[PDB]
């Protein structure tokens, strides 16, 4: 896992275009007319990871091997979602615990375009300031009415709760975990998605897409479901089914 | 400017958000707006104003 076939280079508000491919668990998650709505994650052939404040449901489809959602050349697999497992501690007034897995009712293809993000331990360590980097097709600019059609990317820098609070205050809770706040922040249509930071040469899951500034400024941190605190839940939920 | 959904913590003044979510932005009166970052965007205020405001829903009990 963690190991695009087609390296990402680094050089979404102020961010920059993605290497087509380079980022294969990405998905896009997109209703019955075909609009992406929110991002996730393929952990493995058979479950993406996203957020529950997304409200996937069966009638929505998981896109996989997607750059430009504009073109029409792209082998993309169009994924059928046989079940949707929103983690039942989602406090939706708090937004916590912001996590839901799609089990696929059928497998997904893995291949240079698609592929699977590590999953971390309960107990990795990702330190305050490590350069971490975060995917999807959610607002270049906050006043936008469309979104971008090609995968867009942003490096920035994690944040220690502690330090975020500064920020957010008592809506910062445990299972989030903040980054950003450096010139760059996730936006519109970004939830869901993966923050990832590169352990030991591959990428690892650290954060998904969750909640910030109405208008997605970029001098105060993005707010993601963190990872480490929510993956017993989401190994015990794929072993159990 | 309104809200139907208060809830308080323990102070005198409590201090009172409203817990309304809003989709794509919060009305024009909030001045800290939070949103998840879905497509339609899903907004709440984390203001504190209150005491909580106005209810939203109009009152229906003065006929009878």
């Amino acid at each position: 896992c963690g190991v695009p076939a087609i390296q990402p280079v680094l050089s979404i508000v102020n961010g920059e275009e993605a290497v087509p491919g380079s980022w294969p668990w990405q998905v896009s998650l997109q209703d019955k007319t075909g609009f992406h709505f929110c991002g996730g994650s393929l952990i493995n052939e058979n479950w993406v990871v996203t957020a529950a404040h997304c409200g996937v449901t069966t009638s929505d489809v998981v896109v996989a091997g997607e750059f430009d959602q504009g073109s029409s050349s792209e082998k993309i697999q169009k994924l059928k979602i046989a079940k949707v497992f929103k983690n039942s501690k989602y406090n939706s007034l708090t937004i916590n615990n912001d996590i839901t897995l799609l089990k696929l009712s059928t497998a997904a293809s893995f291949s240079q375009t698609v592929s699977a993000v590590c999953l971390p331990s309960a107990s990795d360590d990702f330190a305050a300031g490590t350069t971490c980097v975060t995917t999807g097709w959610g607002l270049t600019r906050y006043t936008n009415a469309n979104t971008p059609d090609r995968l867009q990317q942003a490096s920035l820098p994690l944040l220690s709760n502690t330090n975020c609070k500064k920020y957010w205050g008592t809506k910062i809770k445990d299972a989030m975990i903040c980054a950003g706040a450096s010139g760059v922040s996730s936006c519109m249509g970004d939830s869901g998605g993966p923050l990832v930071c590169k352990k030991n040469g591959a990428w690892t899951l650290v954060g998904i897409v969750s909640w910030g500034s109405s208008t997605c400024s970029t001098s105060t941190p993005g707010v993601y479901a963190r990872v480490t605190a929510l993956v017993n839940w989401v190994q015990q939920t794929l072993a159990a089914n | 400017p309104c809200c139907d959904q208060c809830a308080c913590t323990k102070s005198n003044p409590p201090q009172c958000r409203c817990s309304d979510m809003r989709l794509n932005s919060c009305h024009s009166a909030c001045k800290s707006c939070i949103c998840a970052l879905s497509y339609p965007a899903q907004c709440f205020c984390v203001d504190i104003t209150d005491f909580c405001y106005e209810p939203c829903k109009p009152s229906e009990d003065d006929k009878e």
